[PDB]
RNA sequence: GACCUUAUAGCUCAGUGGUAGAGCACGGGAUUUAUAAUCCCGGUGUCAUCGGUUCGAUUCCGAUUAAGGUCACCA
RNA sequence: UUAAUA
RNA sequence: ACGAUCAGAUACCGUCGUAGUCCUAACUAUAAACGAUGUCAACCAAGGAUUGGAUGAAA
RNA sequence: GGAGUAUGGUCACAAGGCUGAAACUUAAAGGAAU
């Protein structure tokens, strides 16, 4: 039957939460229940660095870092190695 | 001798624009109203699935480049960017490429920045409530 | 040949910033029924912060500004507009906090009419230890509209121009951030950004001494 | 009854004065545990039945059959 | 990308 | 309604697109309307944390 | 299982909603766990 306590969700107290958009399939899932990761990176990837450095108009200007939080329906968390299938008695580990 | 039109050394701004089904290369003026020359990932390829290759960026991005110093814009601006509507805000593969391209051919970079439209509220999404399958 | 018929003006920005000169904007030459001088008319140039004061410490701005004249191959810009650059404005959204935002519309003393944004964040104690920091829906209503007046009082005051040189010193954040301190604790106060509502009206001689 | 048109592989059709092409169908081989689908190859047409022009007719011209379409009205 | 049945 | 895929595809994929999606007034009264756990009341093992108060200390 | 089906009653502009069987058929259907 019941194969997790909260069913899965964050909702405890209320009845409704509005929809969010999967960030990969474009599907409507709840706001508790989507999947949420949140995504740094810098404009640059990491063997362009140096060459962007080396021929610069400025002096020490520091490159600016993108800002993201993605959601993934659970079909697309699990495909996307986002998220992995645990054990019986691991599922309970929240850490 | 000088090319027509073209100055000494100034400053533009390139607008690379890479989806996940093309790449745009467009560098304009310090105005934004104005082009210099706009090459796309599409006018270097054959087939239409290799438009977003890397390999595309680079060598619209080198015409970019090779144009510009001729015309005198010797440093840029970059606005990286992706479609960001509503869909996906990660720029595509070509994006970083391009951009590569364009400092390995001795061009000054200014300011690097992300102008991908993230809506302070959307429309709605293409594909329904089950999405794309 | 496309770039035959083109031609290249001088961008000049006010006396107000270090730097004078920022860069130079294409038009095409003068035609039949065409001036290059009446075309470029509302051509809005963006720079940064961190190039009219040639410091990066300023570096987190973008400004706009329009041309008013075509002073032989000459731009005279005005200001038009100040915006946070994108990589700041997400850099400064902490989860666990409360977002305060609002906007004013003031009228200012020679005329102009802007609107500023203002955004704010509860902040963390030297001794905190709970993980959150939330305000109640009363405190949040305490802040704005202590922002709300206090911004009004340092806009309304003085011009246009001299505003916008005030908001290059810290002074308006950091006077928000200790006015709201007794409310709650505030770390980060930016003014996001700034418009122009209704454009005051201008003469060439005040733009003149607005232009050296 | 009078006008018009058609008849080609086992089924639907193309093309047609010097060698009739398409599928679908059929036979064999390959893949599969086996069938289906898939790949390879092959065999298929009295060009509806008689006369004449025909260099030479399955094509052009008449005839005999079948098959359809239209008309068959005023009293 | 496609993968039906006993 | 097109275009692909497929043996076929009236579906999944792509493009266009009517009712609908939105507001006002009036109907309808159904959901995996779920905590699949009726409402009220008493007793009830160890905790740590959180939301809103009251009350001491620590500014 | 038949079946929330038929009929009867009632509500609704309509789709439908509320109440709601029987004949017949069948040794299982089902729940949690190894």
């Amino acid at each position: 039957t019941s194969k997790r306590r909260n069913n899965g969700r964050s909702k405890k107290g209320r009845g409704h939460t509005q929809n969010v958009r999967c960030s990969h399939c474009g599907r409507c899932v709840p706001k508790d229940k989507a999947i949420k990761r949140y995504q740094i990176k810098n404009i640059v990837e990491a063997a362009a660095v140096r060459d962007i450095s080396d021929n610069s108009a400025l002096t020490k200007y520091k490159l600016p870092k993108t800002y993201m939080k993605l959601e993934y329906c659970v079909s697309c968390g699990i495909h996307g190695r986002v998220v992995r299938v645990r054990s019986r008695t691991d599922r309970r580990n929240r850490l | 001798e000088v090319i027509p039109g073209s100055t000494k050394d100034a400053f533009g701004v390139a607008h690379i624009y890479a989806t996940f089904n093309d790449t745009f290369v467009h560098v304009t003026d310090i105005s934004g109203k104005e082009t210099i020359i706009r090459i796309t990932g599409g006018m270097r390829v054959k087939a239409d699935r290799d438009e977003s290759s890397p390999y595309a960026a680079m060598t619209a991005a080198q015409d970019v480049a090779k144009r510009c110093k001729d015309l005198g814009v010797t440093s840029l601006h970059i606005k990286m960017r992706g479609e960001g509507g509503v869909y996906s805000k990660t720029p595509g593969p070509g994006a970083q490429a391009a951009l590569r391209a364009l400092a390995r051919a001795n061009m000054k970079i200014g300011r690097i920045e992300d102008v991908t439209p993230i809506p302070t509220d959307c429309t709605k999404r293409k594909g329904g409530r089950r999405g794309r399958r | 040949e496309p770039f035959s018929k083109k031609e290249w003006y001088n961008v000049k920005v006010p006396k107000n910033f270090k730097r004078r000169t920022v860069g130079q904007i294409v038009v095409n030459k003068t035609a039949g029924t065409r001036i290059a001088s009446e075309q470029l008319k509302g051509r809005v140039v963006e720079v940064n912060l961190a190039d009219l004061m040639e410091n990066e410490k300023f570096g987190a701005y973008n400004y706009k500004f329009k041309c008013e004249d075509v002073n032989g191959k000459d731009c005279l810009m005005i200001f038009h507009g100040l915006k946070l650059t994108t990589d700041k404005l997400r850099s400064i959204v902490k989860k666990w906090c409360t977002l305060i935002e609002t906007s004013v519309d003031v009228k200012t003393t020679d005329g102009h009419l802007i609107r500023i944004f203002c955004i704010g964040f509860t902040s963390r104690k030297s001794n905190q230890i709970k993980k959150t920091s939330y305000a109640k829906s009363a405190q949040i209503k305490k802040i704005r509209k202590i922002m709300n007046n206090l911004i009004t009082k340092e806009a309304a005051s003085r011009e246009l121009t001299q505003f916008v040189d005030y908001l290059r010193e810290n002074k308006l954040p950091k006077e928000i951030v200790a006015k709201c301190s007794k409310v709650f604790s505030m770390d980060n106060v930016y003014i996001r950004k700034v418009k122009i509502l209704k454009a005051g009206k201008i003469d060439s001689l005040k733009l003149l001494d607005q232009h050296q």
